RNA sequence: CAAGCUUGAGUCUCGUAGAGGGGGGUAGAAUUCCAGGUGUAGCGGUGAAAUGCGUAGAGAUCUGGAGGAAUACCGGUGGCGAAGGCGGCCCCCUGGACGAAGACUGACGCUCAGGUGCGAAAGCGUGGGGAGCAAACAGGAUUAGAUACCCUGGUAGUCCACGCCGUAAACGAUGUCGACUUGGAGGUUGUGCCCUUGAGGCGUGGCUUCCGGAGCUAACGCGUUAAGUCGACCGCCUGGGGA
RNA sequence: UUCUUCUAA
């Protein structure tokens, strides 16, 4: 449908309970007959400057190939969710699958 | 818009000449072809030539005498915002006889000279002088 | 401009080195230009004729790198 | 004597920090094209890239804030 | 604009060779359907005077074909308002 | 939508309806009205106590939901009406089980949208959790006071409380004044602002209309005997002295808060 | 008038570039306000001062909070739009341009009185909002005077929604459309080709900047984006005032 | 820093 490019930044505390998260997403997209090309979590790393009075935060990229509708559902969850602290939801124009040259 | 082919024709011969161009070429035409067959034989062009079948180019080999134009002026009389027609009495002289006003009458396109001697006038393409 | 001193440095070095980042990253005259307001009339106008400055120069300058002067 | 136009890609990655810090200064402002060379179409790719890495708290917007 | 799909179900619908793509009732169903598309846009956004104007020159530009439609075969000038349901 | 009634009369010149063709016209739900007798502005012991107060049309109490104790069960929106006994319009519920209530419309509700209270509730406008539960920085309405006491704040036809912070058991709100005042974090709050945000933009247009709302005129104070009020008097029209009540309180300025109960809970006052 | 034809004009296919528009989000920096910690006699301002703020603790500095508005660097005689105009980032809706090859329709075109629509800022109406800036106004200076420039304040306003106004040196002081006429150095954006034997070599489109030849022009200059050579249509001018 | 004006042929 629309590519989507979705990475999300969550609350380095409640970093146990990131794959529960990826899976309710992905059971979102796929759910949806959407595609999921590659998921890749970042971990912990360290921030640039200091968002919500700390320091480190927990990276998960996320590629999707769903209509628009779920991804707006989708946006809203991670505006509720307070374990995501910065969500960034980018259009894409094709479906990538290599590798983050971070995750290189 | 292309509203006038014919000023078409006489401003590529008048750019033509004052560009020292050897030939100018543009799109074919039954009218354009009577007019540069008037200016082949009165004198000012040394030969003109229609080239192609799905769109026809009318090319004019331009004439040089003593280094500079032949064709000193060329001008539209009739035009489409406003036309000209004049009686046989009434054709014009174009530089007191030496140049010519190309005329199309009943019979044809032909210099208004000539007009005179068929007896009988009509509506005047261009002056050439 | 966060310069730290290093080891075993003079500091008329260092000061140096303060006064190098700081024409750098351009600090002095980007305070001066935000004292007062301009408008975007003076602003276009300010950067054509900053432009002009840039070409006419340029021009003037290889037209006189031809001619002898003596 | 742009990069990108040597290497040949279709579009600057945000994601990929160690390329993009060889286009911000040390106070984190963006190297202008005079300065690198980049060919101005990937100069505003590069810009909307630098952009995307600061929301993300990949790239500072200074040195200073903290 | 209208998607890949729309456009082709036109023109096989309104072409008679269903490769024409450029024949004038094809022409006007395809900026017909593209005008009663964007009622619902300007519907909801009544100060995007910027795409109104491109618009207007969809409405502007297909009473043109229709009126020399009508002076060049009548009966397919019926025929298609009467399809697409247009009030001239 | 506001309309501007053409002058075919004086009185009908200065008249603009709110015309919302949303609401029932029909009768109200009966199970849910009961009598509403009208007072004159006037106590137990017969005297007036507030003035200008008499007449108007007789109304129909509405008994309507501020306590929202429905927890878990979703409710549909079965029709907007008419409440005379508020500016806000009250929305006709039909929950699950087969009862109706009145609730107060929020802004963007219509007929056949379903609503549920509880702490699980989804939050669109229209749901009632308690506040530990919303969002800080969201509008709601129909706010509590104290939990299980039912909606005290936001109530009037067009208006909203921000919720602007949270330190355990109390959240900080903004109130429609402008007020900051500390709630409990368990008081119940509705998502969305209140619905009939253009009631103020009406015009009663003529004097008759204040007297069917049961508005009694309002003689001003200066055009009085000294015997009446501390205005009154003069030969012509003198007004020397510092504006105050009827009983001799200065008007222009002076607070009258008295509440030394409540002074905890109020961060900062209106401006 | 009838029948055509494909070059004008248009449709389709695949792509590219973009501050083009509308809507909703969101981020960082800074300003002011509020609270608090440290701290103590100045601060601020100017040509010099004073009004002003300061021992009731300012300014400075650190932490926290609130709110509005604008989006450093990128950034460029760069881009887009019919003009006005458009500048963080993300999404949704959406207009236009251009390119490459074809396919297709067959003159369907150009211009346009009246008409209709758009139209900067200032202003007006209703309802919000209001940090900064700032007419008005106030105080301080300056001066012969100073209803000013300077200073310290500061209200409409600037911001948002919806209406109205319909004007600017709304300028390229150059109406739109089409054709032809020597060149040079660029910018930007496609696309073909050469072994990309590097960011190169050879082309071919769009847009744009500068110089300049013929020609034109009162001159200044314009000069393939004409103010050159022509065609079509429209708008307008007729001494300076009065106006 | 402020710093104005000058008729007659
Ligand atoms: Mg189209
Ligand atoms: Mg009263
Ligand atoms: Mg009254
Ligand atoms: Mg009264
Ligand atoms: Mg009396
Ligand atoms: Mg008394
Ligand atoms: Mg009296
Ligand atoms: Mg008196
Ligand atoms: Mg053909
Ligand atoms: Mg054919
Ligand atoms: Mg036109
Ligand atoms: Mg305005
Ligand atoms: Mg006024
Ligand atoms: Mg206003
Ligand atoms: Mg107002
Ligand atoms: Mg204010
Ligand atoms: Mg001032
Ligand atoms: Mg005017
Ligand atoms: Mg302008
Ligand atoms: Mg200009
Ligand atoms: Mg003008
Ligand atoms: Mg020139
Ligand atoms: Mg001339
Ligand atoms: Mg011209
Ligand atoms: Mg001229
Ligand atoms: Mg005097």
């Amino acid at each position: 449908m629309r590519h989507y490019e979705i990475v999300f930044m969550v609350h380095p505390d409640q970093s146990e309970q990131v794959p529960g998260m990826i899976e309710r997403y992905t059971a979102a997209i796929t759910g949806a007959e959407g595609k999921i090309h590659r998921l890749e979590d970042w971990g912990r790393r360290q921030l640039a400057y200091p968002i919500n009075k700390l320091h480190k935060a927990h990276y998960v990229l996320m590629n999707v190939e769903a209509p628009q509708e779920v991804i707006d559902e989708l946006e809203t969850t991670f505006r509720f969710n307070d374990a995501v602290i910065r969500s960034m939801v980018m259009r894409t124009k094709h479906a990538v699958t290599e590798a983050s040259p971070m995750v290189k | 818009s292309m509203q006038d082919p014919i000023a078409d024709m006489l401003t590529r011969i008048r750019n033509g000449q004052a560009a020292n161009k050897a030939a100018v070429t543009m799109p074919s035409s039954k009218l354009k072809v009577a007019i540069a067959n008037v200016l082949k034989e009165e004198g000012f062009i040394e030969d003109f030539k229609v080239e192609g079948d799905t769109k026809p180019e009318l090319e004019l080999t331009l004439k040089y005498f003593q280094g500079k134009a032949v064709v000193e002026s060329i001008q539209r009389v009739s035009r489409p915002g406003l036309r000209i027609y004049k009686r046989k009495d009434e054709l014009p002289k174009v530089m007191a006889g030496l140049g010519i006003a190309v005329v199309s009458t009943s019979k044809g396109v032909m210099t208004d000279r000539a007009a005179r001697q068929a007896g009988l006038g009509g509506e005047i393409i261009c002056y050439v002088a | 401009p966060v310069i730290k001193v290093r080891e075993n440095e003079p500091f008329d070095v260092a000061l140096r080195r303060f006064k190098r980042s700081c024409e750098k990253a351009g600090v002095l005259a980007e305070v001066r230009r935000r004292e007062f307001y301009e408008k975007p009339t003076t602003e276009r106008k300010r950067a054509k004729a900053s432009a002009v400055k840039r070409h006419a120069k340029k021009l003037a300058r290889e037209n006189a790198r031809r001619t002898r002067l003596y | 004597f742009c990069r990108f136009t040597a290497e040949g890609v279709q579009e600057i990655d945000y994601k990929d920090i160690a390329t993009l810090k060889n286009y911000i200064t040390e106070s984190g402002k963006i190297v202008p094209s005079r300065i690198t060379g980049t060919r101005a179409k990937y100069q505003r790719q590069l810009a909307r890239a630098i952009k995307r890495a600061r929301y993300l708290s990949l790239l500072p917007y200074t040195d200073r804030h903290q | 604009s209208l998607s890949t799909e729309a456009t082709a179900k036109i023109v096989s619908e309104f072409g008679r060779d269903a490769n024409d793509t450029g024949s004038t009732e094809v022409q006007v169903a395809l900026l017909t359907a593209q005008i009663n598309h964007l009622q619902g846009h300007f519907a909801e956004h009544k100060k995007d005077h910027h795409s109104r104007r491109g618009l207007l020159r969809m409405v502007s530009q297909r009473r043109k074909l229709l009126d020399y439609l009508k002076r060049k075969d009548v009966a397919r000038y019926t025929q298609l308002i009467e399809r697409l349901g247009l009030r001239r | 939508a506001v309309v501007k009634c053409k002058p075919t009369s004086p009185g009908r010149r200065h008249v603009v309806k709110v015309v919302n063709p949303e609401l029932h016209k029909g009768k109200p739900f009966a199970p849910l009205l009961e009598k509403n007798s009208k007072s004159g502005g006037r106590n137990n012991n017969g005297r007036i106590t507030t003035r200008h107060i008499g007449g108007g049309h007789k109304q129909a109490y509405r008994i309507v939901d501020f306590k929202r104790n429905k927890d878990g069960i979703p409710a549909v929106v079965e029709r907007l009406e008419y409440d005379p006994n508020r500016s806000a319009n009250i929305a006709l519920v039909l929950y699950k089980d087969g009862e109706r209530r009145y609730i107060l419309a929020p802004k963007g509700l219509k007929a056949g949208d379903q609503i549920q209270s509880g702490v699980d509730a989804a939050i669109k406008p229209g749901n009632t959790l308690p506040m530990r539960n919303i969002p800080v920085g969201s509008t709601v309405h129909n706010v509590e006071m104290k939990p299980g006491k039912g909606g005290q704040l936001a109530r009037s036809a067009g208006t909203y409380v921000q919720i602007v912070a949270r330190d355990g058991a109390y959240v900080t709100l903004r109130l429609r004044s402008g007020e900051m005042r500390k709630v409990e974090a368990d008081c119940r709050a509705t998502l969305g602002e209140v619905g009939n945000a253009e009631h103020m933009l009406r015009v009663l247009g003529k004097a008759g209309a204040a007297r069917w709302r049961g508005v009694r005129p309002t003689v001003r104070g200066t055009a009085m005997n000294p015997v009446d009020h501390p205005h009154g008097g003069g030969e012509g029209r003198n007004f020397g002295k510092h504006p105050v009540t009827p009983w001799g309180v200065q008007t222009k300025g002076k607070k009258t808060r008295s509440n030394k109960r409540t002074d905890k809970f109020i961060v900062r006052r209106r401006s």
